[PDB]
């Protein structure tokens, strides 16, 4: 009649309210993210909002380099985001040591979704209020996007978007894949795939962007990296010349 | 309202207070008064002892920690036995391992850190005692005040317990006089006894009632009780 | 070493145990009772390492006595011997193994038959018509091979024992100071006081 | 293989009179055939009018003295500053010594 | 901390009753009825499965009757999941006893142990009790045929005829009415079925809704035999007594 | 029914941890402290409320050192801050033991960050009642950080927390605008005195004692060092002069 | 830090209800319909792939899982709870059986182990029950083909045919009219598709329906040749294309 | 890992859990103990609610701890088994180390100590059991009778009763037992025990069970026929006067 | 609910304060210290006349020079006594001397606050405080004849005379007026008997009340009933005289 909403136990309806309230926590930062796949790359975009002028912009980041091949973007508060990041980094190093090959995007995703499930079942652990998006170019599956939530759920995507304005980005992308018929972005270079992602962020959100408003992560064969403000700045000139 | 946030030390109040800690602070205010003060050469503890009956003994307020350090208590006496015992070991460790008399400044840090761990852990209560630590180390005379919150302050002089506000005003008004009492132990005890009687209201300080301790340059920490304090009456 | 003998006849089991306790160059005692009654109809004799010997026997005795009170019932000689074996079998692979060899002599009130069990320190159990531990066996086993019949009376069992003891007193290098003899049958356990001067 | 013991030489001597006692000891400290120090005090005042020396392996000797001195200190803390009588000190030392019955202090000790 | 969410499973009521034991006993009163009857030449265990379904396989199924030993068996009322946990430890206990003594475990000794495990969840550990009541049926060379019952409290008792689960009050009155001491097994089989038929909450008592077992001494063997009745055999014995 | 604020790890219906928010309240009640990042180092300052004349000057030090190159200052519950530094000190010694090199500031920041976040995951622990401003010099540049009771931290050009945080921030923002290419170490120390004196209007009823520290490549050799005597008095006079 | 939930979170109410178990079953009722049918020479298990987004790749989410080469599982209820149970079930098949006997556990025995793991979540300190009901289809040399259902309480029942989840009430009635003990495996697959058509409002094809069988041994799925006593797995998951073939004539 | 304090003080100074454990004892079947000059007699009642029992195998209320000491109880049956078991181990342990059986006082003090320990340990409830412990010390011919209760308090009694309607039977014993001249015979003592239970049980032909303990490990339980003969005689006494 | 070691708004431990209410329900115990010895007396308080009074053990020996009287939940006293005896005997083993009464009492009081569900500093297994108060009487070469009142709070006071239990305040008011520093042992014995007689519900005799003394010469003795009976007879003769 009350405490079924404070710890992770079933309610009369069959619901776990603490898990549901953790999903609410992911939007606290008011930041939107999207992810798309190219021919031989994967790109993540995330909004960069630095309201306080006392902050160092270079330290404000929700994209993490988990391993040499895997990158992760977070929607949620930074303390929980960094908790998740460190665990993922630790779990990735351990996998490589134990099993003799680099941990696949989907495998790490499963592992983190399993840990998230545990907090959903055991009482003393709270769920983390974060949604984790893992990206890579797997040596078997190719370009990959895998996303995990506080429910411990995970799935592969053709493309995906996360945040308060998730639905705008989502339907926008769906319409493109109905039009194209193929389930990826037909482009050889990653530079033009990053441009596509930014273009479809603008066309969905309805807002322009400068070099300091964005945060870009790129995954190629055997390398995941993050673009500097200047690399984005170069990428923003390219879109302006076409439209 | 308040009854919801004072169940344990693990809980914060809406305004950011820790009520269990604040209630422990009340045990000190209900405790008997005790005073500390120092010059550049010596440091002095003075305490008013409390009894249950005229058939009971007066409970001791002063505890020796080492040859160069000691303290007086106000509040839960068993808790002071716990904390004085810990400080005895820490003083003991410093001598055996480093051949070094423990500095009164880190003496306070160790007390702070030990009290802190009780204010954040479930199942544990805060300590219910205030402590006045005096010492003489490589940097002269020192006096410390200890609160169960963990807060420890270095002072020239202070008092804790019931009606202790009277003594603290006296010391604040007579600061320039007693700070210069160098090379005269007796005139520092005088300034300590006059301070503690500023907090009396009910009884008169007597032979088995008064408790005094001293430490300094050429004076190991020694307790004075009974007829040894009769000359300061 | 210590003499530990057992013989099962028609309706009883006879146990004979040497009385000497020797340490170094001195015989410290000539009246030692190397036996414990485990239950009204079950008796165990023991020989081995100095301390382990009595400590083990009393431990077994406590457990069986605890069982009897709990169940208001007496375990069969077979069940007691299985228990002892498992305790020794646990023992050999422990930090310091019990170095004790035992003989269990019981009368099974359910089967109405005497039973004798030889268990060595390793936990090697075997049911026998007659048994011995240590060097004693090297003399008695062949003598009993010759003179034993399975239908002998308790008195015939005692004469046969005397023949084993006379042989051990003639050929064994050490003075074991005679034996204490006990009879286990349907009426319980009794001691033969006049054996040393029969 | 590592030998945890050594021999530091020296000799100690104790004699009791009617209203006094003495404890003496040479100040020489040695290792094999070399001299380590010509003056290394080996007999110590321990408080409560008890003097003590533990001769043999010096590291074990200094450990014991140190450990006993600390015992005297805690005795005062635990029993209202009571003076430790010499018979009490003796019994307390037995428990210190036997406390390492299976890795002993290589010392002959006199109080 | 956690103190706010502790039900305190192991505390007395002001009346002196144990809440969780009482509430677990209320749970069992809703479970399918099981019946044990001890006779001069063997023991009967019968149980009524619950609700049923057309598609529910009866061939491979055995949910209420379990074999603990070559001589001991149990009828279950309550949570099957809880029962299987206790059933396995009882199976291990009987094997430990056999390893130690080279003799089959006496029936009471096995019962006492399980009844002691149940007692524990009553007194310490802060966990919920097992929502299970057992009827034990067994044989040994000391007391012969034996029938025991045990419930979540850890209390056990001996019986000539007993019922657990639903409608036990009505079932006990009927057994108290028709049971006699010089009864035969085949007579006890009849009593068990008649009693279940009279206390059923269902329409007709059918074969697909029953589990049946006997512990009889081989009519020529001399050794003790356990028999869990197979679906077809219960169908036969249901026509024998006259329920079709 | 509510009561979402009574236990630590609990989420509110709107996704909040009310206990962390209540810890923030204890920080705002605390004394004001600041950090100013300069062209090759960092400067820390703190307010020290003189409650009584009985407090010995220059003796109740609030700024702490981790290792030899990091400085830490905090507002709120002091014992909590001391606890956090003991952890910072252990965490740094561990890093040096394995990797030989002294711990980089971003590395050190995350260590405290993961530790504070941990204290918001369980109901058996209380969140930290401090915001911590800290930093120093490593192998590449100078760094300044602020760590919240939630575990949240970022790099700063200037940081403020405590009683006079509003006054400080407004002042810090004017420094970031007027000095785009950077401020010198000498200049930052002086300006840190100014900020503390201006922020003291929030506690203007009581007297206060200034305490400054700095860590600068060219001024301290990249080591943490307290400002004392002549340089401190120069900073105090600068604040006294620019107040009218 | 440390866990102070050493007490049960599922307890008996005055009425005898085990609240948390009752609620867990409510969660299973909300979940997507899954089913299982047993024929004379095989067993079929099927469910609907309810996609959370058309941007998601439903191929990366298997609701039907292999536990052993001869045993498979499907569920209704909470997906993540199922996933972790599958992991534990695969491990327990090795630790408690294969590393002891050199062969895979029979269907009933693995079910029993899975039920034990679920029962523990009902009694142990500081945990909630699993919010899933499983269907486990399998074969073993001595028992033939079998189908079991495993509930949040840890209870299990053998089925000729059953359904769980949303439209399980209507599906069980649909299966009652169509099941007999003379069914071939191909027939059972046909019924499975028809039964599942009453549940699915949306698109109905090989891309939105997940189906797997416990049938004949598949030597072409073994991965190696040589040992004659090994003939391949009996668990086979049907491809998107293989499903569409049986829907063209339906 | 579960150490929750279950036995705690209430504002007025009571341990509610111990107080509620006594209420469980009040619910248990009646138990009585009387000592004669050269014996101790233990009486117990048996419930009449369900009577299709197998009396051969049903746990008896009187349990032997050792060959010379017996323990009867009132309260939770399942709880008693734990106390009895622990007492039986201590008896064998005592014999092993002291080379002498337990005195009745010793065994009582042990059981009492176990009971007490469960009133101030974390994560345990008190025993809902009061016991009557009776017997003869080794080589001693003086009768011993002790009582324990959930709190761990113990004391010796000339005569005592515990359990349901113990108020009524204590009332009876208080005016019918004379310490000056106790029951001189075994026959006398048994009769007085049955008389007391006949106030509570109401026609207990099989519902009353008596066990007699004599000096030097002589313990015997009375059959139904033997007990019934006392019952028959006692009821004839009333109608004469 | 609410934690075991929780402070009240007034600054008190709930469990300790409630434990003090349990002691007020206990039987009366009286200690009187003189220069000829310390006298300890208790009220037996049997619930029924069938209860064999001489089995009520509320006066116990700790060592030859230390005795103890108890009041409250007396079952709680066993482990306290057991600790005390072990401390006394252990001290004699390490130091070949008698434990000081003050040190023995301090040792007993070190257990008192070892309750709670997880206090930081030391692992202490005990769910609640002791519900019993002790009077510890003894003699040592340093401080002579001593009397201590050991509370469940952890504090212990030294007393010249002290009464604990259900009649404690009425007895303490009486002891205040009667005690002087020149009291003989025989006067102290009669004085315990006098106050017990006043506060008891029942009429005092050798069976429902027990005496004990501790002297340097004979150590700690519990008086047999015949000895106490003669002192009760002697006391009634004195009250009647004046």
């Amino acid at each position: 009649a009350g405490y079924d909403r404070h710890i992770t136990i079933f309610s009369p309806e069959g619901r776990l309210y603490q898990v549901e309230y953790a999903f609410k926590a992911t939007n606290q930062t008011n930041i939107n993210s999207l992810a798309v796949r190219g021919k031989d790359c994967t790109v993540v975009i995330s909004q960069k909002k630095v309201p306080d002028k006392l902050l160092d912009p270079t330290t404000v980041s929700y994209i993490f380099c988990i391993s040499r091949t895997i990158g992760m973007v977070v929607n949620g508060p930074i303390p929980d985001a960094r908790n998740a990041a460190l665990r993922a980094k630790a779990e990735a190093a351990e996998f490589r040591y134990k099993y003799g090959y680099d941990m696949p995007c989907d495998v790490l995703a499963k592992r983190m979704a399993n840990l998230s499930q545990i907090y959903t079942q055991r009482a003393y652990m709270r769920p983390l209020g974060v949604i984790l998006t893992f990206v890579s170019v797997d040596e078997e599956l190719g370009p990959s996007i895998y996303k995990t939530d506080p429910a411990g759920y995970y799935v592969g995507y053709k493309a995906t978007a996360t945040g308060p304005k998730q639905q705008e980005i989502t339907t926008n992308l769906e319409n493109h894949f109905k039009k194209s018929k193929i389930d990826h972005i037909n482009e050889e270079s990653w530079e033009k795939v990053v441009e596509f992602a930014i273009t479809h962020m603008i066309d969905a959100l309805g807002t322009e962007f400068s070099k300091n408003d964005l945060e870009v992560g790129v995954a190629t064969k055997d390398k995941f990296f993050t673009l500097s403000a200047e690399n984005i700045e170069e990428r923003l000139v390219a879109i302006a010349e076409q439209d | 309202f308040r009854n919801n946030y004072d169940g344990d030390t693990v809980t914060f109040s809406p305004t950011g207070r820790l009520f269990q800690v604040e209630y422990a602070l009340e045990a000190i205010k209900q405790g008997s008064v005790t005073v500390g003060l120092r010059s550049n050469t010596h440091a002095v503890l003075v305490a008013l002892k409390r009894n249950a009956d005229e058939l009971s003994s007066y409970q001791k307020k002063i505890i020796k920690c080492d040859e160069h350090m000691g303290l007086s208590l106000a509040g839960l006496a068993p808790d002071a036995r716990v904390l004085s015992n810990y400080l005895r070991q820490q003083c003991n460790y410093s001598s055996l391992v480093f051949n070094r008399k423990l500095a009164v400044e880190r003496a306070g840090h160790l007390l702070c850190d030990k009290a802190q761990k009780n204010t954040q852990s479930y199942g544990g209560r805060p300590y219910g005692v205030g402590l006045l630590i005096i010492g003489y180390d490589k940097s002269g005379a020192h006096l410390l005040e200890f609160q169960p919150s963990g807060n420890v302050t270095e002072l020239y002089g202070t008092a804790i317990g019931a009606r202790s506000q009277g003594a603290k005003t006296y010391l604040e008004r007579t600061l320039d006089t007693f700070i210069k009492i160098d090379g005269n132990p007796d005139e520092l005890i005088k300034a300590g006894v006059e301070a503690i009687s500023q907090s009396l209201r009910d009884e008169s300080l007597t032979v088995d009632n008064l408790s005094i301790a001293i430490v300094g340059k050429d004076t190991p920490f020694t307790i004075y009780d009974g007829e040894a304090v009769a000359k300061y009456i | 070493m210590d003499i530990i003998l057992g013989i099962r006849v028609q309706d009883s089991v006879i146990l004979a145990s040497s009385k000497a306790v020797t340490r170094g160059i001195s015989v410290l005692k000539d009246s030692d009772d190397k036996t414990r009654q485990l239950s009204p109809h079950t008796l165990m004799s023991f020989a081995g390492e100095a301390g382990d010997t009595v400590q083990f026997a009393e431990y077994i005795q406590a457990n069986i006595q605890l069982y009897s009170i709990r169940e208001d019932y007496e375990l069969s000689p077979q069940a007691v011997s299985s228990f002892v074996r498992q305790e020794l079998a646990k023992s050999i692979r422990s930090r310091r193994p019990y170095q004790v060899n035992v003989l269990i002599g019981g009368y099974d009130k359910k089967k109405n038959k005497p039973e004798l069990y030889q268990i060595d320190y390793l936990g090697t159990k075997v049911e026998l018509p007659y048994g011995a531990h240590g060097y004693s066996g090297f003399y008695t086993f062949s003598l009993l091979d010759h003179h034993y019949r399975p239908d002998m009376t308790t008195e015939e069992g005692l004469d046969l024992l005397k023949l084993c003891v006379q042989e051990l007193e003639k050929r064994m290098p050490m003075d074991f100071k005679g034996v204490i003899v006990k009879i286990v049958d349907k009426d319980g356990i009794r001691q033969v006081d006049d054996f040393q001067a029969q | 293989q590592f030998n945890p013991y050594g021999d530091n030489g020296g000799t100690i001597l104790g004699i009791a009179g009617e209203d006094f006692a003495v404890l003496a000891g040479d100040t020489r400290n040695i290792t094999d055939y070399s001299i380590n120090s010509r003056y290394e005090p080996k007999v110590f005042d321990c408080g409560d009018n008890i003097v003590m020396s533990a001769n043999g392996f010096a590291a074990d000797g200094d450990a014991l003295v140190k450990r006993f001195k600390n015992s005297v200190k805690w005795y005062h803390f635990d029993h209202n500053d009571k003076k430790l009588s010499i018979n009490s000190a003796a019994r307390n030392i037995q428990h210190l010594l036997y406390g390492k019955r299976f890795f002993p202090y290589y010392v002959h000790t006199i109080i | 901390g956690s103190r706010r969410y502790d039900s305190r499973t192991t505390i007395f009521s002001p009346e002196g009753r144990l809440y969780q034991v009482e509430y677990a006993l209320e749970s069992i009163s809703h479970a399918g009825t099981a019946i044990g009857i001890m006779a001069s030449d063997g023991i009967v265990l019968a149980a009524e499965r619950k609700v049923t379904s057309t598609l529910l396989e009866q061939d491979t199924s055995t949910e209420k009757l379990y074999k603990l030993n070559d001589k001991i068996a149990v009828a279950v009322a309550g949570l099957t999941a809880d029962a299987e946990i206790l059933i396995n430890t009882a199976r291990i206990h009987a094997q430990n006893y056999l390893k130690t003594y080279n003799e089959d475990i006496p029936v009471e000794i096995l019962v006492r142990r399980l009844s002691d495990i149940k007692q524990g969840y009553t007194q310490h550990g802060g966990l919920r009790p097992f929502g299970v009541s057992f009827i034990y049926a067994g044989y040994d060379d000391r007391y012969g045929y034996q029938l025991y019952t045990s419930n979540p409290s850890g209390n056990y008792t001996g019986w000539k005829a007993i019922s657990v689960g639903a409608n036990t009050s009505a079932a006990q009155t009927l057994l108290q009415m028709d049971y006699k001491d010089d009864m035969k097994v085949d007579d006890a089989i009849e009593l068990a079925l008649k009693t279940l038929s009279k206390t059923t909450d269902s329409s007709a008592l059918t074969y697909d809704r029953l589990e049946f077992a006997t512990i009889r001494k081989g009519a020529n063997d001399g050794e003790v035999y356990q028999k869990i009745f197979k679906p077809q055999e219960i169908k036969d014995i249901l026509v024998k007594t006259g329920i079709t | 029914g509510t009561g979402y604020d009574l236990s630590n790890s609990v989420f509110s219906p709107d996704g909040r941890n009310f206990q962390v928010e209540y810890a923030v309240k204890a920080v705002e009640n605390g004394t004001t402290s600041i950090g100013i990042k300069c062209n090759d180092g960092v400067v820390f300052a703190v307010e020290k409320l003189i409650t009584s004349k009985l407090l010995v000057p220059q003796k109740n030090v609030k700024i702490q050192v981790v290792d030899r190159h990091i400085g830490c200052v905090y507002s709120g519950l002091i014992p909590d801050g001391r606890h956090l530094v003991n952890r910072g000190r252990e965490e740094a010694a561990s890093f040096k033991k394995l990797y030989k090199t002294p711990i980089p500031i971003p590395a050190f920041a995350d260590r405290l960050g993961q530790y504070v976040q941990a204290h918001t995951l369980y109901n058996s622990v209380r969140p930290f009642g401090v915001s911590t401003i800290f930093g120093g010099v490593d192998k590449n540049g100078a760094h300044l950080y602020m760590l919240e009771p939630s575990g949240s931290y970022w790099g700063y050009k200037g940081a403020a927390t405590g009683k006079g945080r509003q006054s400080a921030k407004a002042e810090l923002e004017k420094l970031v605008d007027h000095h785009p290419e950077g401020l010198s170490a000498r200049e930052a120390v002086k300006q840190a005195a100014k900020i503390i004196y201006l922020a003291h209007e929030d506690n203007k009823e009581k007297d206060f004692e200034l305490e400054i520290s700095w860590c600068s490549l060219s001024e301290t050799n990249g080591l943490h060092k307290f400002v004392k005597g002549d340089l401190l008095q120069e900073a105090i006079d600068f604040a006294q002069k620019e107040i009218n | 830090m440390t866990d102070r939930y050493s007490f049960s979170l599922t307890t008996f109410s005055p009425s005898g209800k085990l609240g948390q178990i009752d609620y867990a079953l409510t969660a299973v009722k909300q979940g997507v319909t899954s089913l299982g049918i047993k024929a004379t020479n095989g067993v079929v298990i099927a469910t609907e792939k309810k996609s959370s987004s058309p941007l998601a790749m439903s191929e990366t989410l298997s609701k039907v899982s292999l536990l052993t080469p001869d045993i498979g599982a499907v569920y209704s209820g909470m997906g993540p709870d199922y996933r972790v149970l599958v992991d534990k079930s695969r491990k327990v098949a090795h630790t408690s059986y294969k590393r002891i006997y050199g062969e895979y556990p029979p269907t009933k025995l693995l079910v029993s182990e899975v039920a034990k793991i679920m029962q523990e979540a009902t009694q142990s300190g500081g945990v909630r029950p699993f919010g899933v009901s499983l269907l486990i289809a399998g074969h073993d040399e001595f028992n033939g083909f079998s189908l079991y259902q495993v509930d949040p309480s840890g209870s299990y029942f053998p089925w000729k045919a059953t359904a769980i989840g949303k439209g399980s009430v209507a599906a069980k009635t649909f299966l009652e009219k169509r099941w007999n003990d003379e069914l071939e495996l191909e027939d059972a697959i046909h019924i499975a598709l028809l039964t599942l058509k009453e549940s699915v409002e949306g698109e109905f094809n090989g891309d939105t329906i997940e189906l797997a069988i416990i049938g004949d041994e598949n030597p072409d799925l073994l991965g190696y040749t040589g040992i004659p006593t090994d003939k391949g797995p009996r668990f086979r998951k049907l491809t998107s294309q293989e499903i569409n073939d049986r829907l063209e004539a339906l | 890992g579960y150490d929750r304090a279950l036995s705690i003080f209430s504002p007025d100074g009571h341990i509610f859990q111990v107080e509620y454990a006594l209420e469980a004892v009040k619910r248990g079947t009646c138990a009585v103990g009387v000592k004669g000059k050269n014996c101790v007699v233990l009486g117990c009642e048996r419930r009449s609610t369900l009577k299709l029992q197998d009396t051969r195998i049903t746990p008896s209320k009187v349990s032997k701890i050792d060959s010379h000491v017996v323990l009867s109880f009132s309260g939770l049956n399942a709880d008693s088994r734990i106390l009895i078991e622990k007492a039986r181990v201590e008896a064998q342990s005592h014999r092993l180390t002291l080379e002498d059986p337990v005195t009745v006082e010793y065994l009582t003090r042990y059981v009492a100590g176990v009971q007490q320990r469960y009133t101030q340990s974390g994560g345990v409830r008190p025993f809902g059991v009061s016991t009557l412990i009776a017997g003869f010390d080794p080589r001693d011919d003086e009768p011993k009778l002790y009582q324990t209760e959930p709190s761990g308090i113990y004391s010796s009694w000339s005569a005592q009763t515990i359990g349901r309607n113990s108020k009524t039977v204590r009332e009876f014993l208080e005016k019918n037992y004379d310490r000056k001249e106790p029951p001189a015979t075994v026959e006398e003592c048994v009769k007085l025990t049955v008389r007391s239970l006949l106030e509570v049980v109401q026609t207990g032909a099989k519902n009353i069970e008596i066990t007699v303990v004599k000096p030097d490990s002589d313990i015997v339980a009375l059959s139904s026929e033997e007990i019934n003969q006392y019952v028959t005689q006692i009821e004839q006494e009333k109608q004469e006067q | 609910d609410r934690g075991v070691s929780t402070f009240s708004p007034e600054g008190r431990l709930f469990q300790v304060e409630y434990s003090l209410e349990a002691i007020k329900l206990g039987s009366t115990a009286i200690g009187i210290a003189t220069k000829e010895g310390v006298v300890l007396g208790v009220e037996k308080r049997a619930t029924s006349p069938l209860l064999e009074s001489d089995s009520i053990e509320k006066i116990v020996e700790i060592d030859r020079h230390i005795g103890c009287a108890m009041s409250g939940l007396t079952a709680d006293a066993r482990s306290m006594i057991e600790h005390a005896r072990t401390a006394a005997v252990t001290h004699n083993l390490y130091y070949d001397e008698d434990i000081n009464v003050e040190s023995l009492t301090q040792s007993v009081c070190d257990l008192a606050l070892r309750f709670g569900e997880g206090a930081s500093g030391e692992e202490r297994l005990m769910s609640r405080p002791f519900g019993v108060a002790l009077l510890i009487a003894g003699h040592d070469a340093d401080d002579g004849y001593q009397l201590f009142h050991a509370e469940p709070s952890g504090t212990f006071y030294r007393y010249n005379a002290k009464a604990i239990g259900s009649g404690s305040e009425g007895a303490q008011a009486e002891l205040l007026n009667e005690w002087h520093s020149s009291l003989t042992l025989k006067e102290a014995e009669l004085l315990v008997l006098k106050i017990l007689k006043q506060v008891m519900e029942e009429k005092l005799d050798e069976n429902n009340a027990q005496l004990s003394c501790i002297t340097k010469q004979d150590g700690f003795k519990i008086y047999d009933n015949e000895k106490t009976a003669e002192l009760i007879k002697e006391l009634k003769e004195k009250e009647a005289a004046e």
